């Protein structure tokens, strides 16, 4: 939950495990990582009004 | 019978009534659009476009 | 599949595509119809019927109950770490006080 | 060990951007007059585009 | 042109 | 809309493991398992929130 | 009260180990055990005792 | 990361 007036710098370290493959299979596959940002009043129509 | 039975105040629920004054009064002072509530109880100029 | 359905349309896409895209493809003993198939070397979807167009053909969907070696555990097991340096509109502790202040 | 080849997925990406639209802009002046009567107080709606 | 008593009106 | 503040992406590396146990029934000594593993630090986004 | 005199501290490393013996029911080939180490050098402390 | 075939999906 951010606050008006916060400021957010992250950095994000990764570590995931694929569990055990038979062979080493020759085809590509990408882990990612997006954010969002999303306004209160977007999610509930009351937000202005519970405020 | 038919008083009203309220318990000792805590210094805590006192200066949360003092706060809750104050928050009601910056309201009142400030204005209460969303905008006049974010440019009041915080430090920030939102742009008009992005609160419709 | 040699029924009719073959020359019906899947969907539309840009005049001449197939000179501008070359979708990657599985040829030999790798593919997953051949009766001792070697698909255990790649993450190709297998159609076990005609797809079309529509929800179930997009949605990501990679074969890899059959590359993994354990049966029924979850795919990946990971760990995630979230640096966050946070300028915000409160003190990095707050002491219990000023009634009149703020 | 060998070493792993690449996959085709960024060049067919690439195939599926649709071109920019060219939009032919141009500049001009889009003068205009309005008369009106009014009193005072009243938010008037003088212009209008 | 200042944040106004009573909230905004021009 | 929610406005998307960045992303980041990694390769799962696919990492070929040989059978230096003699030969088997189930495989022979030389054989070629693997094991996956993904990860690194992202610089995930910087943002200012104004709500 | 009894004065701290210094203190020091050590990671316990966990590091990974590769199954290069074949795949069996208990566990296939590129199962990923480990082994814990932890240690170094610490300079302690220096000091000297009136009583 | 332009502008896509279909609308915009991630």
């Amino acid at each position: 939950e951010a606050l008006p007036g916060d400021t957010f710098h992250l950095k994000t370290s990764v570590l995931a495990r694929l569990s055990t493959p038979v062979v080493p299979f020759m085809d590509n596959l990408r882990l990612d990582i997006q954010y969002f940002s999303v306004p209160y009043r977007l999610v509930w129509d009351n937000w202005q009004k519970f405020n | 019978e038919g008083g009203e039975v309220v318990d000792n105040l805590t210094i805590n629920s006192l200066r949360q009534a003092f706060q809750l004054q104050r928050l009601l009064e910056r309201d009142a002072r400030g204005g209460t659009r969303y905008i006049e509530i974010i440019r009041s109880h915080f430090g920030v100029i939102s742009p008009d476009a992005r609160v419709q | 599949q040699g029924n009719a359905k073959d020359d019906e349309v899947f969907g539309y896409q840009e005049r001449y595509a197939e000179y501008r895209y070359r979708p990657s493809q599985i040829t030999g003993k790798l593919r997953s119809t051949d009766p001792q198939s070697l698909d255990v070397w790649h993450l190709a979807q297998r159609f076990d019927s005609l797809p079309a167009l529509n929800q179930e053909f997009i949605e990501e969907n990679p074969p890899m109950k059959r590359v993994l070696a354990v049966q029924d555990e979850p795919q990946f097991i990971m760990d995630a770490f979230f640096d966050l340096k946070c300028v915000r509109p409160m003190p990095v502790y707050s002491v219990p006080g000023l009634i009149d202040h703020f | 060990f060998g070493r792993k080849v690449p996959s085709n997925a960024k060049s067919q990406h690439n195939f599926s951007v649709i071109p920019s639209a060219n939009i032919q802009r141009s500049v001009f002046n889009r003068s205009s007059g309005y008369k009106t009567t009014f009193d005072a107080g009243y938010l008037i709606p003088v212009f209008l585009d | 042109a200042r944040s106004m008593r009573g909230g905004i009106r021009l | 809309r929610p406005e998307y503040l960045g992303s980041g992406s990694f390769d799962i590396n696919i990492n070929p493991v040989l059978q230096n146990s003699a030969t088997t029934d189930a495989s022979p000594q030389g054989n070629l398992a693997a094991y996956g593993v993904s990860g690194g630090v992202n610089r995930g986004f910087s943002h200012s929130f104004v709500e």
